[PDB]
């Protein structure tokens, strides 16, 4: 049976979303949500919009939602397929925790990038920040906009 | 549990990486940055006792928007002589193979390529003969 946590969650998604950020259940499959972030005001993302896509598995919440950018974007924390590198998606996760908490760390992720971890991006954006978020202005021109 | 094409395919990329025991069959991303993950490498050990043993296959497998409801294509680069495998292109006829001809979608390319291998163990494949070692189609 379809547990009840996530008809409730998915209940108080549609009734009080998280300002920035659109997230629906997929019509054919009650574990997938398409989700929007807005770009953050003065980030290097503002004025873009990115997908994502995200899975409750078998074992949610005592396994942590799988999440992916579907949007290419420039960040310490996404590799090249989209995969996030978030605490609490791995090692922090716990079911006290849900989705909108998920959601909201992205979100804060974008608005303000910490780029200690280890990668080329986050090197760059520790040593050549300038560079790194010229990069990312011009990926959510590029591909964040249309 | 459906899980959709998208965390299906990093599932099996995963998976992969981690590889089955023995080696006999291995798969993995064509291009490691295809965010599409729709074209990937397969390879196969031709099983023992068979006019196969010992050569290793080289495969070609292709994830379309619709995997895994719908199956996934299957092309041979190594030449192989074997039931269901064009003998100048390397296609593999997914008529002639079961688990692609009555493909459900909880099947994974995994599972393809050791259908694939069990058949070169069939009386009908495994004393066909074979081309030179080596060789590939065009």
């Amino acid at each position: 049976g379809l547990p009840r946590r996530i008809i409730k969650e998915t209940q108080r998604l549609l009734a009080e979303p998280v300002p920035g950020i659109k997230a629906e259940p997929d019509e054919s499959n009650a574990r997938y949500f398409h989700v929007v972030i807005a770009g953050p005001q003065d980030s290097p993302f503002e004025g873009g919009t990115f997908k994502l896509e995200l899975f409750l598995p078998e074992e949610y919440p005592m396994a942590a939602p799988k999440v992916r950018f579907m949007t290419k974007i420039y960040h310490p924390n996404v590799d090249k397929l989209g995969r996030i590198c978030l605490d609490i998606l791995k090692d922090k996760w716990s079911p006290a925790l849900q989705i909108r908490t998920v959601l909201l760390s992205i979100q804060a992720l974008l608005s303000a990038p910490n780029p200690d971890d280890a990668n080329d991006v986050a090197e760059q954006w520790k040593t050549n920040e300038a560079q790194a978020i010229e990069t990312a202005r011009a990926w959510t021109r590029l591909y964040a906009m249309n | 549990v459906k899980v959709p094409r998208n965390f299906r395919l990093l599932e099996e990329l995963e998976e992969g990486q981690k590889g089955v025991g023995d080696g006999t069959v291995s798969w993995g991303l064509e291009d490691d940055e295809d965010m599409t993950l729709t074209r990937w490498t397969g390879m196969i050990i031709g099983p023992p006792r068979t006019n196969y043993e010992n050569r290793i296959y080289s495969l070609k497998v292709e994830c379309g928007p619709k995997y895994p409801e719908a199956p996934p294509s299957v092309r041979f680069v190594t030449k192989i002589n074997m039931n269901g495998i064009n003998n100048s292109s390397g296609m593999v006829d997914a008529r002639s193979i079961p688990v692609l001809a009555k493909w459900q979608n909880s099947y994974s390319i995994k599972v393809v390529l050791q259908e694939l291998r069990r058949l070169m163990m069939s009386k009908e494949n495994m004393k066909l003969p074979q081309p030179p070692e080596g060789q590939t189609y065009n």
